[PDB]
C-alpha cells in the first residue's frame, strides 16, 4: 500500500513491472454518516 | 458487428453488498473472481 506503483507489484505478484496499465484494487467511497428512517404518525395511545 | 459493451463487474460489489464476511467466505473459495475479473479485463481490452 505503499505507493500506486507498489499495488501493482502485489497485484501481478511480480518485482519488476512492464509498460501498460493495470488495474489493482477497487475504488469505493465508504458509508459516512447513517440514517434509519420510519414514518411520523398520529396514533398517540389513548393510555393517559 | 465490431464491438460490444465494454462491461466489468467486480468481485466483492456484485457477489457480497458490501459485507466484510461475506467477503471472507468468498475469499475462500480463492482465485474464481479475481480470474474471473481478469478474462472481463482481457474481453474489454481485447475490444479496443
Amino acid at each position: 500500500a505503499l505507493d500506486p506503483l507498489s499495488e501493482t507489484k502485489c497485484t501481478l505478484k511480480s518485482f519488476t513491472v512492464e509498460k501498460g496499465i493495470y488495474q489493482t484494487s477497487n475504488f469505493r467511497v465508504q458509508p459516512t454518516e447513517s440514517i434509519v428512517r420510519f414514518p411520523n404518525i398520529t396514533n398517540l395511545c389513548p393510555f393517559g | 458487428p465490431v464491438s460490444m459493451t465494454k462491461t466489468s463487474v467486480d468481485c466483492t460489489m456484485y457477489i457480497c453488498g458490501d459485507s466484510t464476511e461475506c467477503s471472507n467466505l468468498l475469499l475462500q473459495y480463492g482465485s474464481f473472481c479475481t480470474q474471473l475479473n481478469r478474462a472481463l479485463t482481457g474481453i474489454a481490452v481485447e475490444q479496443d
